[PDB]
DNA sequence: ATCGGCCGCCACAGGATGTATATATCTGACACGTGCCTGGAGACTAGGGAGTAATCCCCTTGGCGGTTAAAACGCGGGGGACAGCGCGTACGTGCGTTTAAGCGGTGCTAGAGCTGTCTACGACCAATTGAGCGGCCTCGGCACCGGGATTCTCCAGGGCGGCCGA
DNA sequence: TCGGCCGCCCTGGAGAATCCCGGTGCCGAGGCCGCTCAATTGGTCGTAGACAGCTCTAGCACCGCTTAAACGCACGTACGCGCTGTCCCCCGCGTTTTAACCGCCAAGGGGATTACTCCCTAGTCTCCAGGCACGTGTCAGATATATACATCCTGTGGCGGCCGAT
């Protein structure tokens, strides 16, 4: 089955508890769909690598040192996971 | 009528006590879910490990705290204490991912 | 850069010309943004909301 | 980070004594700027103008 | 009699300047002597290229450009025409640099 | 030995912030921005020192600059590579 | 006329709530012993990358004459920053509803992962030679001074209500 | 009933700036030539990786409870946002200073290059012991339940301003 619509799947209150941690106090309504689309658009480009770099492994699962790898290309290091 | 809070001191309270959590705020199965669906359009039939997936939403919500971190730096600078896509907007521009 | 040096009738390119070739270009900005190019200066960029209101 | 685990009451270090050894020296978060540790969250930092008067 | 412009009409037209001319802003001379000034609290005796001086004022430059870039739309995102150090700082933190 | 920030005057900042694209600047701007200029410079210049250092020179080619300024990803092109 | 009601504001505190802190349970994850084997260590040799002296000339710094574009200073104004206030709207809180995340189970199998074979693909070595780089030259594309068209800027005036106020 | 000033709209013409167009010089890019050293070819081994097979790990799939948390609705009030008044600070511009730039020359510090030695590491071989997989204990801590202490929204008492009333 073709999965559709999982944005939708970062609900409205999980987005909330994300803004708390980051300290925000007030959060207005457009927040969220633009938030969605952030957070889409940088999987987009993670998940682009990590599945790059399975392609090369000549494997089909994506392991967790090629999103660490990827993450870290980025510029974005991400410990306890390897590297 | 019961007792009611006013929103600054629940919305404080909420901000101290997910700032003091380490526990992943987005729920893994929507998340993995959307994982799929991004991965889905670079090629069919995917696989992937469980610590795969629970390092991209660690990775995910750090990436987001940091960005909602710029967003309320860049609202409180607005004078304002709500954020906005525009602080958003401005956030992603100044950090270069535009 | 010989397409910004046509635009500006010249048929030599300077680094004006690779920086307008770069910066005018969104893949090559994606590839070169963090960048430098010496001697290129920057887009001519105005913001909007800068302008006199000319209406 | 055993100093964190100490500040905790906690003789085990966990993630987030690692993120608070890191974050709260300025020259390991400078060492560690665009680094993430997983586990460990941000921070307690709440802005002055968002507190009530 | 003497003609006077508005202030807008002449920054636009320093705006427009600037951004077609590609000519080091800053002064050779005076930014060579901050270099060697920067450089004499980490070794005695430095010696620099001509082109190395001209490197560091490229980047420099090229620096604070991208740096009033961003400070100019923080500046507008605060409902303002007029940079601030408020702005500088703002750009600063959300582009890292604060250490 | 002093006056060397002062050098980076307030037209040549000016200058730099109409490039930037910017209409107005209040007072306060000046001292700011040579203040972070003067940052940038050394970090720069101190990593670009310590290279020169491992090369055994007393000289800074540009070549240093330009490793340094990789270094902290900033590529500076046009001056060797 | 001064005086109580009422609002503004301050503030003092029953009361509900969240949360800092006291014990009990039970776990399962961290710490430690054991086998062992494969990587760490000791010894020896070859050689080639690296240490060191001399040379020389590149180019880096120091110094002076003028001149002039640029920086510094003052000044008048005007327009944008900043504070205040009112409208509203739209976000947060609370409660009920309910959707589904999470945990706990098992079954299956695609595929990660390790092992043996060999073969074909690349490192290593010499000859050679022609493509790529130092040097030179000349010349035309670019930089630059001057003039006219033009092109946007801005303020003055003419008409125009219009607004009263003296 | 009156015309004297005052902001608005339009339009016109000075006015500085900029675009366009040639005219002349200038200096660096295009092109030609030597040469020299690394690209190429031929050949040889050695072993890294392509490939077949086996295995066995965990990844996906399904289902059943279980409440944790998402969704929706009303509501109210606090902040977003628009408007306006002020004022002060920055921007354009004239005048004066000033040191940046050019350019020209001089002396020497050291960048780089070559030669020669020299000694530090690459690589083999052999030995051996510390690190890792696996097994087993044991206690650090997450959490349930217990008081129970700050804390904050609000209920309300009190002081003062003030405002109208009889
Ligand atoms: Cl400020």
């Amino acid at each position: 089955k073709v999965l559709r619509d999982n944005i939708q799947g970062i609900t409205k209150p999980a987005i909330r508890r994300l803004a708390r941690r980051g300290g925000v106090k007030r959060i207005s309504g457009l927040i969220y769909e633009e938030t969605r689309g952030v957070l889409k658009v940088f999987l987009e480009n993670v998940i682009r690598d990590a599945v790059t770099y399975t392609e090369h492994a000549k494997r089909k699962t994506v392991t967790a040192m090629d999103v660490v790898y990827a993450l870290k290309r980025q510029g974005r290091t991400l410990y306890g996971f390897g590297g | 009528k019961p007792h009611r809070y006013r929103p600054g001191t629940v919305a404080l309270r909420e901000i101290r006590r997910y700032q003091k959590s380490t526990e992943l705020l987005i729920r893994k199965l929507p998340f993995q879910r959307l994982v799929r669906e991004i991965a889905q359009d670079f090629k069919t039939d995917l696989r992937f490990q469980s610590s795969a997936v629970m390092a991209l939403q660690e990775a995910s919500e750090a990436y987001l705290v940091a960005l909602f971190e710029d967003t309320n730096l860049c609202a409180i600078h607005a004078k304002r204490v709500t954020i906005m896509p525009k602080d958003i907007q401005l956030a992603r521009r100044i950090r270069g991912e535009r | 850069a010989g397409n910004a040096a046509r635009d500006n009738k010249k048929t030599r390119i300077i680094p004006r010309h690779l920086q307008l070739a770069v910066r005018n270009d969104e893949e090559l900005n994606k590839l070169l943004g963090r960048v430098t190019i010496a001697q290129g200066g920057v887009l001519p960029n105005i913001q909007s909301v800068l302008l006199p209101k000319k209406t």
